[PDB]
């Protein structure tokens, strides 16, 4: 990173590649998505969780798409 | 000589109006085209230690001299690195202060020439200041 | 009378820009934002109710 | 008289073992002075009480599975069969004079010695005191965690009553067996056959007041060794580098601190002891396994695994006529955090490549990835931890159970994803409200309006100025920055005196200017040592 | 400052005249007499305006006019310090959360929760009062 | 030459805080008007022997916390210390004593669920020896702050504020004392 994204960027570990987040995002949503498989028999929790996926699947989409596109770095 | 509904304040300031339903800026150029100027200006600026200009406008009949004057205009203009464009004269002008030279700008500054000329011949103006900023500043380094 | 501008305006704050100040901002301009921001978040939810 | 007795048995000390150059190097070593490097000794300090108090449990504590009938005072279990051991636990607490109040001391000693290391490990993490050249020492204490969980549980798995015996059935008994290929060898290794056996309880208190304690006092050695004879991290600050140490000698000012420390300490505990009950055990009966009750929790340093038993799905898998069961999950999971606890420091320097020698400390808000980390971690520890209660926490607070369930198997993976975001960007939020002071001056908070009507905060620079009056911008140096002008004494001090009456103008006058003298003294001889290296 | 005093004063007019006209109205010729919970409350708030407005008129007879009080004060006349006003704080959201924590408790009757929340709420309280009075450390 | 502007908010939320205790009396005058001529109704036996004394304590401490007060506006602020300090213990008896008083009424048979009139008298008299509370608190805090820095006028302002919620504390224990043990 540079110093005027992060001022204290020589004085330790201030950078997290983007594709370790992007592909743990996809990673913690197809685990949300795997817990529908259970012994449970309501489904509140099933909609519980394929809605948070979405909300995780459309955040990485977004931030890969805006950084693809130049939008942010 | 203020404009309508502009006034010197007690601080020297000029405090202005615009009409309601209009803009105060008012460049020819799209939204997004202006910010990805914008961020080429930024990010190649950054990455070079070196603040890059560009002008629009009419640049005299000499053309040079005239573009070593608006340098002057640039904020602490011996960093700086200026492309000044006639659309009228058809003329493209680039010219940088003292803290730049030795540092990569003989050679990149003719590529940046060359950059703004393939894209103006198709009419693309806004596009060939882009092309022209982002090889210059990936050929200047920090030095 | 040549003033250098930016061709755009800067899109938003760099990174740590904001969440520190809305943790311990004393600004009435930024805490009224924060009241319409907040404000509109709960009419949204009681328009869904 | 008492001056000759000291120097004639120093005399005498030092014909016979000449130990006056190296008793001197232990006088002048020198120790930085921050709150925080008194964390590791709460954990010292606990673990020397539960020492003694542990010795005075063991001259009364028979830990025999031998089934017997209940003789003692406590009526509501007259005539119940019980072991010996939960027998001699309530003989304790009952019988002989001090023994509740020893007993209860010793469990919140426990307590206090677990959360201790946590919290000291906090600290060792988010400074980045573990860095080279203290990898080993790291492990060390990772090592002492993990020591210290299983010697509690083991220690409260002793007295034998329903709860604890439910505990052991579920976590040492269960999950052991349900290890693949090895699994009932280790059960049957360990408890000589199925549970509970007879052989169990005894073999747990062998581990428990020799065994496991040995161990943990050799570590505990090696560590203060590694510690003393590698000379305790630093933070920046005015005249400190990667090559010094500044603080205070051990004679006589870090000797009193530590004395005085370890006296308070001793006596948060002892409060703590007779004012709080702690594991009242005749309340739960003793162990029989056709009984169970609501709340089956283990103490807390335990909690987070148990809520990972409780967070994970009932995934099991059956290859060709055998069984992998769900607990498997769990084992392997623990496994998993203590590896990567263990191995943290060479992870960090494999991944950032930063292989150098380090006295400095790192500011948690300077190393933004790390404290995100960090801060995720100890999110993940708390969501387990507190799925782990979520039975309480559903009937004190009216959640559904099935919810909480639900709350911690989601949150498991959103919530240490929301706090890693979260505190990343802080930390960096930090650090430019860090550059806001540097170069613009302490905001006094003093609003002034100028002829033609601006309003302007004054400003109190911490440097040198301009012509214009700007202060010059700072560089920063890892330190931290003032940001309240009473921090720097604008607020003077009150006037000299009692609390009611004020002492003689003459007295506050000498007294405060004496104090100002020092003040100036002591910035001047740090601002003198730091300009000549 | 004669003008915010007579606000006041003018809306103390008002609720003493309707306090007086209600508990007089309500006691002849309304079923049970004086109807007490009105009354009070007008009563009272006819003292909220008279405690505010009575001090806001013993202000204004002490000090002369202000700038902001003045038909053609000019701008250079408010110049000079104004107060302290803080800069920045984080003892506000931690006073809220130890408030919400004490009121949960309330709510769901757990009194040990309330004895926390109040323990927070009197810690929160003290490091915002002590805030900008906290000398240096001392060593 | 200009108001004082902590004095003013103080001010300000002092008269709100009236409303608060509108809606107490309000309450107490209700179930009143309900007693069916027994008010108190028994077994409550107010005793004035003991309300009397605590009512005189409190009223006192209103002439130790202005005295208080005019050590600060002179700058003294041991004067105001000590003061301050009777102040408080004068208070904290005034706490005592009233709870002493809901002991004695407890055990004769007045309590909250027992009816109507204990919902209303513990109300009202509790929620305003809780106010009594928080202004101990309040000279606690200011204490404490004068022992921090020099005494300067925003801390006489200070204390000037938390005599003016002392006094409002005192009036409204005054107004309290004069509708329960007199008006019945
Ligand atoms: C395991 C890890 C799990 C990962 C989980 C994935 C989640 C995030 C994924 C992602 O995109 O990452 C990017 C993200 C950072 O990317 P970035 O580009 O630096 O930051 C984003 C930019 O700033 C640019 O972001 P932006 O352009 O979206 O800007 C956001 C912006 C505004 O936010 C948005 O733009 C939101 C957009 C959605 C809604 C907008 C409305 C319009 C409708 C949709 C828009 C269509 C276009 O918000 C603000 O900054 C200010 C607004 C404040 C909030 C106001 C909201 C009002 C609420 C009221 C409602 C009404 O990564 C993270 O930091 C995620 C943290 C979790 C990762 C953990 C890693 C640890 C692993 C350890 C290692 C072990 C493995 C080996
Ligand atoms: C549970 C809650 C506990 C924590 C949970 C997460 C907290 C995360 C906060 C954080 O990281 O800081 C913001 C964080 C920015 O962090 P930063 O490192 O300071 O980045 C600086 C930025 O460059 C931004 O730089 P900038 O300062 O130039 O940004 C300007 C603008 C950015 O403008 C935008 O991007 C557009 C904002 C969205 C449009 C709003 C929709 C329309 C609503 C009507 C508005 C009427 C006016 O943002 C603002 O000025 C917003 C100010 C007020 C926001 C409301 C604060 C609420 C305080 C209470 C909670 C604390 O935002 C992000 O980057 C991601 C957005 C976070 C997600 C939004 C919240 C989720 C939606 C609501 C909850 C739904 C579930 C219930
Ligand atoms: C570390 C070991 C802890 C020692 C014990 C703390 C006692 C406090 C002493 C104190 O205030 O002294 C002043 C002391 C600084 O005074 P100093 O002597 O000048 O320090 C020298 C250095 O210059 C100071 O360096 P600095 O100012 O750069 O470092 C302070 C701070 C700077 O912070 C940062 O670097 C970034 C901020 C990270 C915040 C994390 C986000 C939390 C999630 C928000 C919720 C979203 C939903 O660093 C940290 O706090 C690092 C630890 C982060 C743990 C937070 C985990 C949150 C999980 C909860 C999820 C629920 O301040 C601190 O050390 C702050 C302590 C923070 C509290 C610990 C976290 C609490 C964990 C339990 C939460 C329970 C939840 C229910
Ligand atoms: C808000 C934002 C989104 C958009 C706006 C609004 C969206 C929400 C709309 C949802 C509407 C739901 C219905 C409302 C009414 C209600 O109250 O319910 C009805 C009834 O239902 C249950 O009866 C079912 C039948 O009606 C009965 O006939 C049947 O018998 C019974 O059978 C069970 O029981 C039997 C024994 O009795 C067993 O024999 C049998 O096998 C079975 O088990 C049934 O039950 P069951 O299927 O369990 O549950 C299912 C119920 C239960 O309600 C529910 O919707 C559950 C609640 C869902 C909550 C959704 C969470 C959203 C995620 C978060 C936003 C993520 C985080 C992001 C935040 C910010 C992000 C920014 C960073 O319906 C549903 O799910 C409806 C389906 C659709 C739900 C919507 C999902 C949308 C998300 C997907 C997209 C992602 C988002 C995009 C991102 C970009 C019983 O309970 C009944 O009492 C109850 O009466
Ligand atoms: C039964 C029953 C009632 C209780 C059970 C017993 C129990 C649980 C504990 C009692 C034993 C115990 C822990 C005693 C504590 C005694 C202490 C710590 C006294 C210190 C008092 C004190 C500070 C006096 C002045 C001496 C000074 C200034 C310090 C000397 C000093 C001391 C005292 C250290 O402990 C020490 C430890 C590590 C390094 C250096 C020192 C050190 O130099
Ligand atoms: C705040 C918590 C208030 C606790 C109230 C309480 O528990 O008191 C009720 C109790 C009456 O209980 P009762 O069923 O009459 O039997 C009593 C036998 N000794 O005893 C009482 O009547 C207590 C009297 C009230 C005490 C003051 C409370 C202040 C009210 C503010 C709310
Ligand atoms: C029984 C448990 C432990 C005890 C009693 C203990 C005790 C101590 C003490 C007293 C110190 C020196 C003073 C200080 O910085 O606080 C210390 C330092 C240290 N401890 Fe621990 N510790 C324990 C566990 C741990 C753990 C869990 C870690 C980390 C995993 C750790 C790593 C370190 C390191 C690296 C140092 C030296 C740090 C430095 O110089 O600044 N220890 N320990
Ligand atoms: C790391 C150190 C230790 C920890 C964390 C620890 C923890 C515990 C705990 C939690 C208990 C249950 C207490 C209870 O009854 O309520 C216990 C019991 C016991 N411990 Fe320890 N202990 C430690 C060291 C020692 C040592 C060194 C001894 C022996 C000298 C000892 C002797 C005992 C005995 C005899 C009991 C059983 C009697 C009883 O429960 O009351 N402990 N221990
Ligand atoms: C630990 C048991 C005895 C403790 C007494 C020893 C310390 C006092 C003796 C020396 C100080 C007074 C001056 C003096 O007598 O000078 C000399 C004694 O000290 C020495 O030279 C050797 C002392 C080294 C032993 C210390 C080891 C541990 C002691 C630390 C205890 C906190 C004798 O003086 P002289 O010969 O008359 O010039």
């Amino acid at each position: 990173v540079d110093v005027e994204d992060v001022p204290s960027a020589e004085w330790g570990w201030s950078h997290m590649p983007i594709g370790v987040m992007h592909i743990g995002g996809l990673l913690s949503a197809a685990f949300l998505l795997v817990m529908m498989r259970g012994n449970h028999v309501g489904h509140v929790e099933d909609w519980f969780l394929i809605g948070f996926a979405a909300v995780i699947v459309a955040l990485v989409g977004r931030n890969w798409w805006l950084r693809r596109r130049g939008w942010i770095r | 000589d203020l404009p309508y509904g502009s006034a010197l304040t007690s601080s020297g300031r000029i405090s202005a109006v615009t009409e309601p339903g209009e803009l105060s800026v008012h460049y020819p150029f799209p939204t997004m085209d202006l910010v990805v100027l914008d961020d080429a200006l930024k990010y190649g600026s950054r990455a070079a230690k070196a603040r890059f200009a560009v002008y629009i406008g009419p640049l005299g009949a000499d053309t040079a001299a005239t573009a070593r004057e608006i340098l002057a205009n640039v904020p602490t203009p011996e960093n700086a690195v200026l492309l000044a464009v006639s659309p009228d004269q058809r003329a493209i002008e680039v010219v940088y202060g003292a803290d730049v030279k030795g540092r990569g700008i003989e050679s990149a500054a003719p590529l940046g020439v060359s950059a703004a000329a393939a894209s103006f011949k198709e009419g693309n103006l806004i596009d060939g200041l882009i092309s022209a900023v982002r090889v210059m500043s990936a050929g200047v380094s920090p030095a | 009378e040549l003033e250098a501008r930016r061709p755009f305006p800067e899109r938003m704050g760099p990174k740590g820009n904001l969440i520190y100040k809305l943790i311990t901002t004393t600004d009435h301009k930024l805490i009224g934002i924060m009241y319409c921001v907040v404000c509109f978040a709960f009419f949204l939810v009681g328009g869904l109710m | 008289d008492f001056a000759k007795l000291a120097a004639a048995q120093g005399d005498a000390i030092d014909s016979r073992y000449h130990p006056s150059a190296a008793v001197r190097r232990q006088l002048n070593k020198v120790f930085p002075t921050h709150w925080s490097f008194l964390l590791g000794e709460i954990a010292l300090y606990s673990f020397i009480i539960l020492l003694l108090t542990g010795v005075w449990l063991t001259l009364f504590f028979d830990p025999s599975m031998a089934h017997v009938t209940y003789d003692g005072v406590y009526q509501p279990l007259r005539g119940v069969q019980m072991s010996r051991a939960y027998e001699t636990a309530l003989d304790i607490s009952f019988e002989v004079r001090g023994g509740l109040f020893v007993r209860q001391v010793h469990h919140w000693a426990a307590l206090m010695f677990a959360a201790s290391i946590m919290v000291h490990l906090a600290r060792i993490f988010f400074t980045g005191a573990f860095r080279r050249p203290r990898e080993a020492n790291w492990v060390i204490g990772s090592l002492l965690l993990i020591l210290a969980m299983f010697e509690g549980f083991f220690g409260y798995s002793l007295p034998d009553d329903l709860l604890s015996g439910t505990g052991i059935r579920a976590a040492l008994s269960g999950i052991t067996m349900g290890i693949p290929v090895i699994g009932t060898w280790m059960h049957w290794a360990l408890f000589g056959g199925d549970f509970p056996g007879e052989i169990l309880i005894p073999r747990l208190y062998a581990l428990h007041i020799l065994l496991i304690p040995g161990i943990i006092l050799a570590l505990i050695g090696a560590h203060l060794a590694l510690v003393w004879f590698q000379k305790h991290t630093q933070f920046p600050g005015p005249g400190r580098t990667e090559t010094n140490v500044v603080g205070v000698r051990v004679m006589p000012v870090f000797a009193v601190k530590s004395g005085a420390f370890f006296a308070m300490i001793t006596g948060v505990l002892g409060l703590m002891g007779g004012l709080l009950t702690i594991n009242p055990i005749w309340n739960l009966g003793p162990y029989k396994p056709s009984q169970v009750s609501a709340g089956s929790q283990p103490d807390f340093y335990m909690m987070w695994t148990d809520g990972l038993i409780r967070l994970w799905p009932a995934w099991e898998f059956y290859p060709f006529g055998h069984t992998i069961p769900q607990g498997v999950w769990v084992a392997v999971g623990m496994g998993l955090v203590f590896a990567l606890l263990i191995a943290y420091p060479f992870i960090e320097k494999k991944v950032t490549g930063d292989d150098a020698h380090h006295n400095l400390l790192q500011r948690p808000r300077d190393v933004p990835v790390r404290t995100a980390i960090g801060s995720m971690a100890i999110a993940l520890y708390l969501l387990l931890t507190f799925a782990c209660m979520n039975d309480i926490i559903a009937l004190k607070f009216h959640i559904s159970l099935n919810a909480t369930t639900w709350i911690g198997r989601i949150g498991m993976v959103v919530l240490p994803a929301i706090v890693y975001f979260v505190a990343y960007r802080w930390a960096i939020s930090l650090q430019r409200s860090d550059r806001e002071v540097l170069e613009h001056g302490v905001e006094t908070g003093i609003i002034k309006r100028l002829p033609h009507g601006a309003y302007v905060e004054l400003h109190q620079p911490l440097g040198p100025v301009d012509e214009h009056g700007h202060p010059i911008p700072l560089e920063y140096a890892g330190a931290p920055l003032p940001k309240r002008m009473n921090k720097l004494g604008s607020g003077g001090a009150p006037g000299t005196g009692s609390f009611l009456f004020p002492d003689p103008a003459v007295e506050h006058e000498a007294l405060t200017e004496a104090a100002h003298a020092s003040e100036h003294k002591s910035l001047t001889a740090l601002k003198e040592h730091q300009d000549r290296i | 400052m004669h003008i915010e005093a007579r606000l006041f004063e003018i809306l103390t007019a008002f609720f003493a005249l309707a306090a007086v006209v209600y508990a007089v109205l309500t006691a002849m010729f309304a079923t049970g007499g004086v109807e007490w919970a009105g009354t009070t409350a007008l009563v009272l708030t006819t003292g909220l305006t008279l405690i505010t407005g009575t001090f806001f008129r013993f202000v204004a007879r002490r000090l002369d006019t202000r700038p902001e009080d003045y038909e053609d004060a000019e701008i250079s006349d408010g110049a000079g310090e104004l107060g302290f006003f803080a800069p920045h704080s984080w003892w506000p959201i931690l006073i809220s959360l130890s408030f919400s924590t004490a009121a949960v408790g309330a709510a769901l009757w757990l009194p040990w929760l309330i004895a926390a929340g109040v323990a927070f709420v009197i810690t929160s309280v003290c490091g915002l009062v002590f805030e900008y009075y906290w000398g240096p450390e001392k060593h | 030459n200009r108001p004082n502007m902590v004095s003013v908010g103080t001010i300000v939320w002092l008269s709100s805080e009236l409303m608060f205790f509108a809606g107490l009396f309000a309450m107490y005058f209700t179930a009143r008007a309900q007693a069916g001529g027994a008010w108190p109704p028994e077994p409550t036996e107010l005793n004035l022997a003991l309300a009397v004394p605590v009512t005189l304590v409190l009223i006192a401490s209103s002439f130790t916390c202005q005295m208080g007060v005019f050590a600060a506006e002179r700058g003294d602020v041991f004067g105001l210390r000590r003061w301050y300090v009777i102040t408080f213990l004068m208070g904290l008896f005034f706490v005592l004593g009233q709870g002493y008083e809901y002991i004695h009424l407890v055990e004769h048979g007045t309590t909250i669920p027992g009816s109507a009139y204990g919902s209303v008298f513990y109300l009202a008299t509790g929620f305003h020896g809780l106010h009594v509370i928080g202004g101990l608190v309040a000279f606690v805090l200011l204490l404490a702050r004068t022992k921090m820095s020099k005494f300067t006028p925003a801390q006489a302002t200070a204390a000037i504020v938390v005599s003016y919620y002392w006094h409002f504390v005192d009036i409204v224990w005054i107004a309290l004392f004069a509708t329960i043990y007199f008006v019945r």
